[PDB]
DNA sequence: GCATGCATGCGCATGCATGCATGCAGCATGCATGCATGCATGCGCATGCATGC
DNA sequence: GCATGCATGCGCATGCATGCATGCATGCTGCATGCATGCATGCGCATGCATGC
């Protein structure tokens, strides 16, 4: 016969009662987690359910090691993931407890809505049931009421989304097995075997839909009858209706004309990103390639361009879209269904306290000597350069925002630029200090110009809109920009990073565009002298090519000189030859802090906000007033960078307010003007031998 | 490789008053008829 | 229903590989690994022309003349074979000598149609790589029960058949709704390419031509875009010329392509397909045995170009850039450089562009560029293109190809500040960054560098000093690992020697040197020894703290130069570590140079 | 030595043989008819 | 293609055949027959619906209802045994009780 | 250091494959009839047989 | 033994299944035409670099 039947080892009543008995029965290491859960949800406190699969396996280990049986509920939902996500809700809203909490006049309207329609299936049954008893012609009864009335099914009642995250590779390692759905991959390895499955994927985010509303289902009403029609829609175009299908409507003769109603229809939040190969996953001599991802509910805005992640989903198919005579067969296209989302560097912004990392932090200031432990841990296969390194390690902190009133803006980034000698190791603090950001981009001179800077116009393909895509500097707002060969720049370039560190926006009048931008972002530079070796018969303002006002735009300008000295070298080979031997550094009284709990201790560290005092400021004014009339005298017998301005004033107090939070404190002191001071005087020892 | 969409109702409001030559009404008198008509106080449809 | 012929053909097939027993236990080795190993290999083995024609002259033009007849059976033979000897189908490949019927797309016409063919080219452009629905799976929720269906096309047949357009199942035969199952479903791989007539073989002025090619399964990314390929299957036509139906037009003609079997990736000089040889066990004993002469160092060297005269430790310095040493990642995310850099600045008759088109024939990948040759985005890439589906992409450049190679680069001099600031990041951070409107990439570029450049007065000056002789910033010759400057000065011996020579060419073999270079770069990674630190240390401090007037620089690039030269002067040696004598050789060799 | 597929199967007008006109009936009433444009190539 | 409700009535059928053992040495008989006088037989045996009714009661009302699904399996069942016994296809005739079925 | 000529990237018009529908006119086909033929039926007559006178 | 009614074959008139063709009106489908859209290019101008000077 056409359509032949088929057998499987797939039973799904069976699974059906496993997922129930685990929703109803699991315990965690109080009451059942999820009915926990689902408490909370039915009082209107959350909106998103995850189902976390080291829990089934845990439940499926402690039914087997007492004896009994049990099915491999987490091996079907690896294989089959998009036909279990039903199964979960039909089991969930068996079981939803009833709202401990009134509805008010401070609830949101699907909530309204939603309890409105509940209420007219109870009403509905009640009456058909009444009306059954008076004709005189119980489980039968409601059995004939069940079959003669309607309802609203219960996708149109639920209000929360469901969502799986993998097994990770240590429940899965403790219990002997293999956690397939959490083993990351390219989007070279990802064939059409995996198809169908729950699949774990490593990449770079590299762009980012806007937020629309897509529909699931349509909603119309009709007033002849009164009844409401639901038209599903699972295709990227539909047909509207335009005559009424219900029951009174279709055994008459007069029909009734459908009208759209959007508030009774069921709508998803869609957005759709593209996910590119690392440069580690790329073979020899190749290009990288790309993947789509789809998210959907609660799980939208988690994905920002430039993000190095790892997305769960389930991996589906799609009707072809290329060219009509290149068809040969069902072709189809491939997207990812997202589920789970993990970061390779948290945010400082979505910080929070807890046991966890109170415990680590807390150990990290017992430990003591935060500063220069900190300071030495920054790139510590370089030798030496501890100084620049304390710049570097303050950069990352930054200062203090203020707002003065009156719409007026002070910034409280720290800007840094390092300029010397060739072979002096300074592409290696830039990139580390890149790799050491959350939000950190690397850029070299020529490489990156233009709109590869800045924005450019171009337009979305999900949607019809024309947009703006960020460049090198919008990429990395509220980060750290790295700006390599600095003066190799062209001059729009130069303007462009003036601007930035001026007041942190970039404004284009151009062809199409009139905008201002954001760019709250610092600048990391490196340089080099105009002749290559520095000379010291030359003005230091001739051996640049930067103009001396850019060069006076920052707050900490460093002088890298290489003068041969038979001592410092031997420890220097010493330190880069023991690197090459081994695989790490040689100092064995110091132990180097991970990234990972540096970028948790600024992160804590970012937070605070101390304070100026009077003692503080007048030691300031004080020093401030010494330093630039000493400063004057310098630059007239031309032997000066540039002279003391403001600025050296502000960035002053911008390291010390940085020195300030490191310290975790609510007040400055002394000490901080005084390692300001320090550091400002270190800038330029090169100069003076 | 989706499947099929599908449609369905359910009753909300009250729509226009029932008219008396509408096939739904036809249906619920002859029901009514049905189910009461009586003779010598009889149920004599309904028993058949 | 079955077919007599067609059992004939079989059984003679089934003859043929009984009578030849390589393929048997090829079959029999492919099954034991895909058991033993669970990666799983595809099912598919390569047949010789050569062996079918000395077997059966019928079958063998059969094959070359009518595969849509006599190729079926053969696999039907084979996956009998196959299916008998074991505790999906198999398919066959084609070698051997094609005779008149291995081409090109300019030689390629419509009298070929229907046959096999063996056609050479250049990959011009591949397609995205879609799967292909084969078996559709389902669920009846009212039942309880699983269906399926079977699709096909006209492509996946060497022989045409009458069509079957079935539709795809939404409901039971009673009616009931169905749910499709993704996962059990099943997907096949699909890709399509282009390819078109050598460029170093159409005729000059000419617009080319090109074919397409479809693949399939287990052949469906083995080639990128401008690769040398050699593709053998069978040029077929499909559907209708216009014929059914009215069709008034008559401009079009008959849609053709090949349905590939086998694709061959070609080396050739100056292109991104690296060459490798097959290493035999009387190559392996005869290399092991001459890694322990201690003048291999030399003999190696001069058999490197014996046509020039002299040269010794140029030769040495490209044998030691041909070897290489090893490059460091550290668990932090650092990298640290492992390839070597040469240059030459040289009288205008000194042999540089020789040595340089020796390295170029010799490499196993490398690609030549000249100083105003290449510019702009065809050095580093930074070329943008777009697909016809919309995204934007990008195309390897000169040194983007390159990577894990070397790049011959001549009239060094004749270059700008433009691409030499791009070089830079190349010769030290190894990697190419590029941010456009809607790209924001890192490319790899670890390659190798040798070049030769000309005095600034046409002829090197020994009364000026070098900076006024060479005249290139400080900080890209910082980068050049090794710096040598070549004179010629007239004296009647050297003269009279040179002379006897040139005479006598006007009137070991690489094939080896070029194995022996891919063993010891393949097998061979040694480590640092305390000895050669303490060597390389004083040496650096002697030379960083001399009065000496020198031809380059000192910096710490000095110190990981010697660790370098060390390290492939011992991989050179075939041994697993350093040793003083490969830290005094470096030293050796920097100091010649300098000095 | 503008051609066209056959329009129409040429089995009925073609009067191949005795048992040729059997073969072009079957199945009670139904008459044959092959369709439009019935040929491949 | 295979049909799994096909291969499982095949093989109910094939133990309703184990179960009884007459239906066996019939067709054990016809081959012996037919290879010893080689007039010919024809490949037929006789199932009573008697003894169907006590073995499966659903496979009895499946013939006796839906013969178009159950019988060709049966006698595909039939031709497979006497195909695996033996050093055209077999058909089947019915006898026994058609109850309601018995008309005129 | 100072002035000119050339590559180079930005900005604006314009042609061209793709892919959808729509009114229309042509073409193959089912249908109403037009008819021949061979068979069975009912309809009487000639008569051979059975019955009565 | 003679006359009469009855039922049994000749001699037909007449209606009706079968089976094949033919003019025509019908209904469908290819097709010329209308059109929107997104991609590619032919090209000119404003900027940055190279070459004397
Ligand atoms: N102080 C140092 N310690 C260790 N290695 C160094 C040091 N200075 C230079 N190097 C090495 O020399 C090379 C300098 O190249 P790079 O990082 O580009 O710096 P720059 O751009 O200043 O030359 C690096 O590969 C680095 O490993
Ligand atoms: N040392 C040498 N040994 C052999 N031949 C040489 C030598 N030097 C020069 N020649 C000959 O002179 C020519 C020099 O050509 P080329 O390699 O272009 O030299 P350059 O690049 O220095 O001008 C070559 O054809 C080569 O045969
Ligand atoms: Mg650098
Ligand atoms: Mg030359
Ligand atoms: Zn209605």
């Amino acid at each position: 016969a056409a359509l032949p039947s088929i057998q499987l080892p797939v039973d799904y009543n069976n699974l059906f009662n496993e997922i129930t008995d685990f929703l109803v029965t699991f315990k965690q290491d109080k009451g059942p987690k999820y009915m926990a859960m689902l408490q909370k949800v039915a009082n209107r406190e959350l909106n998103s359910v995850i189902i976390d699969l080291d829990d089934i396996l845990q439940y499926q280990n402690e039914k087997f090691l007492q004896g009994t049986q049990a099915d491999d509920l987490v091996s079907a939902i690896q294989q089959n993931a998009n036909h279990f996500t039903e199964l979960f809700c039909r089991a969930i809203d068996n079981n939803m407890p009833l709202p401990t909490k009134e509805i008010d006049y401070k609830d949101d309207v699907l909530d309204v809505i939603l309890n409105q329609r509940r209420l007219r299936n109870e009403r509905m049954l009640s009456d058909r049931t009444n009306e059954i008893r008076s004709e005189n012609l119980n489980d039968a009864l409601r059995e004939v009421v069940e079959d003669e009335t309607e309802l609203f099914p219960p996708n149109l009642t639920r209000r929360y989304f469901l969502y799986f995250k993998p097994l990770s590779q240590n429940c899965a390692r403790r219990y002997r097995k293999k956690a397939i759905s959490s083993k990351p991959l390219s989007v070279r390895q990802i064939k059409g075997d995996f198809l169908g499955q729950l699949i774990t994927v490593r990449g770079i985010i590299t762009r980012v839909s806007d937020v629309k509303p897509a529909v699931e289902v349509i909603a119309y009403t009709c007033d002849q009858c009164g009844y409401e029609v639901f038209q599903e829609v699972n295709s990227r175009t539909f047909t509207p209706l335009s005559e009424c299908t219900s029951e009174e409507c279709s055994q008459n003769q007069t029909k009734g004309q459908l009208f759209m109603s959007t508030r009774a229809s069921k709508f998803s939040a869609f957005q759709e990103c593209k996910i590119q190969e690392l440069s580690q996953q790329v073979p020899v001599g190749h290009i990288p390639r790309s993947l789509n991802i789809h998210v959907n509910g609660t799980l939208v805005r988690s994905l920002s361009p430039g993000d190095i992640v790892d997305v769960t989903g389930i991996f589906l198919p799609a009707p072809y879209t290329g060219f009509k005579a290149l068809k040969a067969g069902l072709l189809t296209e491939t997207y990812l269904e997202a589920q789970f989302v993990r970061q390779h560097k948290k945010k400082f912004a979505s910080f929070s306290l807890t046991s966890d990392v109170e415990e680590r932090v807390m150990e990290l200031i017992t430990s003591g000597d935060v500063y220069n432990r900190l300071a030495k841990s920054i790139a510590p296969e370089i030798y030496g350069n501890l100084d620049v390194k304390k710049a570097l390690l303050l950069l990352l902190v930054g200062g203090v925002d203020k707002r003065v009133g009156d719409g007026m803006k002070i910034r409280g980034d720290i800007n840094v630029c390092l300029m010397g000698d060739p072979g002096v190791a300074k592409s290696q603090l830039l990139k580390a200090i890149c790799k050491i950001s959350p939000r950190g981009v690397y850029t070299t001179g020529k490489g990156s110009s233009g709109v590869g800077l800045t924005a450019a116009v171009m337009k979305d393909p999900v949607t019809d809109e024309m947009i703006l895509e960020g460049g090198a500097l919008v990429l990395a707002d509220n980060g750290i920009c790295c700006i390599d060969e600095f003066d190799k720049m062209d001059e729009s370039d130069r303007t462009a990073i003036h601007e930035v560190m001026e007041q942190q926006t970039i404004s284009i009048s151009k062809a199409g565009i009139n905008t201002t931008l954001n760019a709250r972002t610092s600048i990391l530079a490196a340089a080099n002298p105009l002749y290559g070796r520095y000379n010291p018969r030359l003005s230091p303002l001739d051996n640049i090519n930067l103009p001396a006002a850019l060069l006076s735009r920052f707050d900490i300008l460093f002088l890298m000189l290489d003068i041969p000295s038979r001592d410092d070298d031997e420890k220097l080979a010493e330190h880069v030859t023991y690197v090459h031997m081994h695989n790490k550094q040689p100092d064995l009284d110091f132990t180097p802090v991970e990234p990972s709990k540096m970028r948790e201790y600024i992160a804590y560290a970012k937070t605070k906000r101390p304070v100026m005092s009077e003692a503080v400021n007048d030691y300031v004014v004080q020093a401030y007033i010494r330093l630039r009339q000493d400063s004057k005298r310098e630059m007239d017998s031309k032997f000066s960078f540039g002279q003391a301005t403001p600025r050296t004033l502000l960035g002053i107090i911008r390291l010390s307010q940085a020195l300030a939070k490191l310290r975790l404190a609510d007040m400055v002191d002394i000490d901080d003007v005084e390692e300001a001071l320090r550091l400002v005087r270190v800038s330029k020892e090169s100069l003076y031998q | 490789s989706f499947d099929r969409p599908e449609i369905y109702s359910a009753p909300v409001l009250q729509g226009e008053s029932p008219n008396d030559d509408d096939n739904t009404e036809i249906i619920k008198s002859f029901k009514n008829f049905i189910l009461e008509f009586r003779l010598d106080s009889q149920f004599i449809y309904r028993d058949q | 229903a079955p077919d007599a012929v067609f059992g004939d053909r079989v059984r003679r097939f089934q003859e043929f590989l009984d009578t030849f027993t390589s393929y048997r236990d090829s079959v029999r080795s492919i099954q034991v690994y895909n058991s033993n190993n669970a990666n799983i290999l595809p099912h598919r083995i390569i047949i010789s022309l050569d062996d079918l024609r000395e077997f059966d002259r019928s079958f063998w033009s059969g094959i070359l003349v009518e595969p849509a007849y006599f190729i079926p059976p053969a696999e039907k033979a084979l996956t009998d074979l196959a299916d008998s000897m074991d505790d999906h189908p198999w398919k066959l490949s084609f070698k051997g000598s094609f005779g008149a019927h291995a081409l090109s797309p300019r030689t390629l016409t419509a009298q070929h149609l229907n046959k096999l063919v063996s056609v050479e080219g250049i990959v011009t452009k591949t397609s995205l790589v879609r799967p292909k629905l084969i078996r559709s799976v389902h669920y009846a929720a009212k039942t309880g029960r699983f269906h399926y269906r079977d699709y096909t096309d006209a492509t996946t047949t060497l022989t045409t058949r009458i069509p079957t357009p079935a539709i795809y199942p939404t409901e039971d035969t009673e009616g009931n709704k169905l749910t499709t199952e993704y996962g059990y479903s099943t997907f096949i791989d699909h890709q399509r390419i282009t390819v078109q007539e050598m460029p170093e073989m159409a005729p000059a002025g000419q617009l080319p031509r090109s074919i397409d090619v479809i693949l399939d399964d287990d052949l469906v990314d083995k080639t990128k875009p401008g690769d040398r390929v050699n593709v053998v299957g069978v040029f077929k036509s499909l559907g209708a010329g216009g014929m059914n139906q009215s069709n008034s037009n008559t401009l079009i003609g008959f849609k053709t392509l090949i349905l590939g079997n086998t694709v061959y990736p070609l080396h050739a000089r100056s292109t991104g397909v690296a060459a490798r040889q097959m290493l035999t066990d009387f190559d392996i004993r005869n290399i092991n045995k001459l890694s322990k002469k201690k003048d291999i160092f030399d003999i190696l060297s001069q058999s490197l170009a014996p046509s020039i005269y002299g040269h010794d430790h140029i030769k040495k310095a490209i044998l030691l850039m041909l070897m290489g040493g090893v490059e460091k990642n550290l668990e932090n995310g650092s990298h640290l450089r492992g390839d070597i850099n040469i240059l030459m600045v040289g009288d205008p008759s000194t042999a540089k562009s020789q040595l340089l088109r020796f390295v170029l024939n010799t490499a196993s990948l490398a690609i030549a560029t000249t100083g105003r040759g290449s510019s702009g985005v065809g050095l580093t890439a930074a070329v943008t293109t777009d697909r016809e589906t919309g995204e934007r992409r990008l195309e390897a450049g000169a040194m983007v190809l390159a990577d894990r190679g070397v790049v011959c680069i001549d009239e060094f001099d004749k270059m700008t500040d433009v691409d030499r600031v791009a070089i830079h990041e190349v010769m030290e951070q190894q990697t190419v960054t590029i941010a456009k409107a809607g790209i924001h990439t890192t490319l790899n570029a670890r390659c190798s560098v040798i070049a030769a450049a000309n005095p600034v007065f046409g002829q090197y000056d020994v009364n000026r000093d070098p900076h006024q002789n060479i005249a290139l910033p400080d900080s890209l010759l910082s980068r050049f690992d090794l710096l040598f400057v070549v004179t010629d000065d007239i004296n009647e011996i050297r003269d009279r020697s040179i002379s006897e020579h040139v005479l006598r060419t006007h009137r070991v073999t690489i094939p080896f040197l070029r194995k022996y270079v891919q063993y010891a770069k393949e097998r061979v990674i040694p480590q640092l020894t305390q000895e050669a630190i303490n060597v390389i240390v004083k040496n650096y401090t002697d030379l960083r703290n001399d009065d000496n007037t020198k031809k380059s620089p000192i910096t710490a690039r000095t110190l990981e130069t010697l660790i370098r030269l060390a390290t492939a002067h011992a991989k050179v040696r075939l041994s697993k570590t350093v040793n003083k004598v490969d830290a005094k050789v470096a030293a050796n060799l920097l100091r010649f140079a300098l000095l | 030595n503008t051609v066209s597929l056959p329009r129409s199967c040429l089995s009925t007008i073609e009067s191949e043989s005795s048992m040729a006109n059997e073969s072009n009936i079957g199945d009670e009433s139904t008459k044959k008819n092959c369709g439009p444009d019935p040929y491949i190539i």
